[PDB]
RNA sequence: AAACUCCAGUUGACACAAAAUAGACUACGAAAGUGGCUUUAACAUAUCUGAACACACAAUAGCUAAGACCCAAACUGGGAUUAGAUACCCCACUAUGCUUAGCCCUAAACCUCAACAGUUAAAUCAACAAAACUGCUCGCCAGAACACUACGAGCCACAGCUUAAAACUCAAA
């Protein structure tokens, strides 16, 4: 057949594998890159966490914690941990336009990961809570 | 006027779904309503998660109930729907045939605006 | 389908409350501004950042890390050659739109007319 | 453009004289400065393309009555 | 929260390539207006200064939709010289 | 830096708050103002004009009383910057913003361009801005400043609002 960038619904049966797993059984990879932090934690499909990283669990400080190589720190140290739980295959689901949006996706791959779908669920309100005032800085 | 009942049923049995349906048009009727017609829409999946009556729920039934009514049975019958609790979800709007479309002539261009600035040496 | 501009201004015909409120009128220069310039991508990072972890595990010898330092070094060779193919030929290449100062010598020849001769 | 060499060779031909090209401005407003004193200007002035290539009146229609010179356009 | 999980902004990866991934999912968010929506719901825009902006946006589309209509409009003017030496 | 560490992330349950996209639309309403869904009631006038004060409305802020509370947030407290910092930057929190019932009656309430009817000809028109005019009517205005003042009157307003001078002074604004 062809290939189609929608995921595979999970009601109906489509011939789309991993290892011999659904795309439902397959783990996540929740990112949430902030602006000054970026956590990453892997779970299953029954919602079980198996690895947790961040830039601050990897020995960063204040603002060095907001860049793109402590994000891609954080994703050897998650993929690093998950790997010897048998996860080889994962879904990313990002969350955030932070500096580590796309650089802890990298760190994820470079732990032995393999990235089968790119989420986001970055939080959209349709008008909900006022932020705070602007800034003069 | 006349009415249509977008009424959304809790998945149940066709016993169950019956009753409820007869329990729902027989208040209509009490409150001077004459009812023309009951459509089903099938039972489908929900778009998302409706929490009704103490309860999660991810499927149900459709059904719609045009009928005539008086304008003040429409608030009393969004009481009643409100405490049944094999009633998922159930709105009330007006009829969308009571509506006559409007025949249309097609697209009419708009040409752009003119003597908008004095036409003047800047 | 350009947007429309009846009863945006505020008029003496137009009762309505102005929708638009331009600081500079609405009425076409005979000019396009300058293309301005781009942040630029920062290249053999990948290379530079196995490189410099090489390294740290090795204590800051360069006869185990051999094989990426030539990945940073050969990388650094490209990205040079490139920067400098880019500069020039996309001034003297023409592809896809024109430069404001050949694009501006076309609008001077049917420059807008505001006013009545 | 299209019609300059046509228009040089007629005014040969006719014994008369053509300006195709940049009008200069002051040929007739300020001849005596460019050509001389003793310059006699043109007694007829015959516009076949009475706008240049901007789509604007050509100057010498207005230079020509400044001097007035009779006009004769297109 | 009480929609379907994965339909949303989801991207699947073709033959590991999740550079093409994220840039076309960076595509659809820009397409749809998400990623300017995010970057103005940091702080608080008032409705006067949202108001500003949301007027030089619809002016600017006005002028850069004309010029650009001019511009492919003589396009057709930019060969070479026909009359060359009159 | 301080702060927090019954903190953070996933999942699930869960609002008297606020209403992405659509909206490149240009609508409603006297204006203020109005952009989530449904329903009910419902949007003056068969000449025009017509009020600081009559009659009725009027953003935000604010008072009084009783409730609510996600977030934001004057004040205040803490941290930092600084010659200093009663500020800009960070954190926390309150009055307040919300509902109900009364009050207050202000705005760069400015599309600074009155209402109605009409014209595009003639001298187009100081300038700029949003081309220039005609008829009719109401309202207002006659150097600057003193003065969104003082006094007086009126007002549920008591550090208030409306109306609103003069003297001294300058030869400019
Ligand atoms: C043409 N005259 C201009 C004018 O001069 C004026 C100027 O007049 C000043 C008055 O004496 C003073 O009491 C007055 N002071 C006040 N407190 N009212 C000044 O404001 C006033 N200047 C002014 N209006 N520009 O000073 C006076 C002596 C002057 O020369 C009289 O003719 O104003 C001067 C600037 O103040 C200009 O330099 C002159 O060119
Ligand atoms: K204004
Ligand atoms: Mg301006
Ligand atoms: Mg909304
Ligand atoms: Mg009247
Ligand atoms: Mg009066
Ligand atoms: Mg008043
Ligand atoms: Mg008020
Ligand atoms: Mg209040
Ligand atoms: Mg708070
Ligand atoms: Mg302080
Ligand atoms: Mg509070
Ligand atoms: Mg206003
Ligand atoms: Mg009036
Ligand atoms: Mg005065
Ligand atoms: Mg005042
Ligand atoms: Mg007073
Ligand atoms: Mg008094």
């Amino acid at each position: 057949t062809k290939f189609s960038i929608y995921p595979p619904i999970p009601g109906e049966e489509s011939s789309l594998r991993w290892a011999g797993k659904k795309f439902e059984e397959i783990p996540i990879a929740h990112i949430k890159a902030s602006h000054n932090n970026t956590q990453i934690q892997v779970v299953s499909a029954s919602n079980e966490p198996l690895a947790f990283a961040s830039c601050g669990t990897e020995g960063f400080r204040n603002a060095k914690k907001g860049t793109g190589i402590a994000a891609q720190t954080a994703g050897i140290a998650a993929a690093a941990r998950a790997k010897q739980k048998g996860v080889i295959h994962i879904r990313v689901v990002v969350k955030g336009l932070g500096p580590g949006r796309l650089s802890a996706m990298h760190g994820l791959i470079m732990g032995g990961l393999e990235v089968i779908s790119i989420t986001d669920n970055t939080p959209i309100p349709h008008n909900g809570c006022r932020p705070r005032k602007a800034r003069k800085l | 006027p006349r009415y249509e009942l977008a009424l959304i049923l809790k998945a149940m049995q066709r016993p169950e779904t019956a009753a409820t349906l007869k329990r729902t048009i027989e208040a209509l009727m009490d409150r001077g309503a004459i009812v023309r017609d009951l459509e089903n829409l099938g039972e489908r999946a929900l778009p998302y998660r409706i929490s009704a009556h103490s309860q999660q729920h991810n499927r149900g039934g459709y059904f719609l109930v045009d009928f005539y009514a008086p304008t003040a049975a429409v608030e009393s019958m969004v009481e009643h729907l409100s405490r049944d609790i094999d009633v998922i979800r159930g709105n009330i709007v007006k009829h969308p045939l009571t509506q006559e479309l409007k025949e249309c002539e097609g697209i009419v261009p708009v040409p752009l605006a003119e003597k908008l600035y004095s036409t003047k040496k800047r | 389908a350009t947007p429309s501009l009846r009863g945006r201004l505020a008029r003496f015909g137009n009762p309505r409350k102005p929708v638009l409120k331009p600081n500079k009128p609405l009425i076409l220069a005979n000019r396009v501004g300058e293309r301005r310039r781009e942040k630029g991508e920062a290249t053999c990072i990948t290379e530079m950042s196995v490189m410099m972890a090489c390294w740290k595990q090795n204590e800051f010898r360069d006869d185990a890390c051999r094989k990426e330092i030539q990945g940073f070094l050969d990388c650094a060779a490209r990205a040079q050659e490139a920067r400098k193919m880019r500069s020039i030929q996309e001034t003297l290449g023409e592809s896809g739109s024109l430069l404001p100062n050949k694009l501006n010598k076309l609008l001077q020849r049917f420059p807008n007319k505001p006013y009545l001769s | 453009r299209q019609f300059s060499y046509l228009i040089e060779n007629m005014a040969r031909d006719c014994g008369e004289y053509a300006h195709t090209r940049y009008f200069r401005g002051g040929m007739l407003t300020n001849a005596r400065l460019l050509f001389g004193p003793t310059v006699r200007l043109p007694d007829l002035i015959i516009f076949l393309h009475t706008l240049n290539n901007i789509f604007e009146p050509h100057v010498a229609v207005r230079d020509a009555a400044k001097m007035n010179i009779p006009t004769v356009g297109i | 929260a009480k929609h379907l999980k994965f339909i949303a902004r989801t991207v699947m990866v073709q033959e590991g390539n999740v550079e093409s991934a994220y840039r076309t999912l960076n595509r659809i968010l820009t397409m749809d207006g998400l990623i300017e929506d995010i970057k103005h719901r940091r702080y608080y825009e008032k409705p006067c200064r949202r108001r500003q902006r949301e007027s030089y946006e619809r002016c600017r589309r006005i002028y850069n939709m004309e010029m650009a209509r001019k511009i492919n409009f003589l396009m057709r003017k930019n060969r070479a010289d026909p009359w060359q030496g009159c």
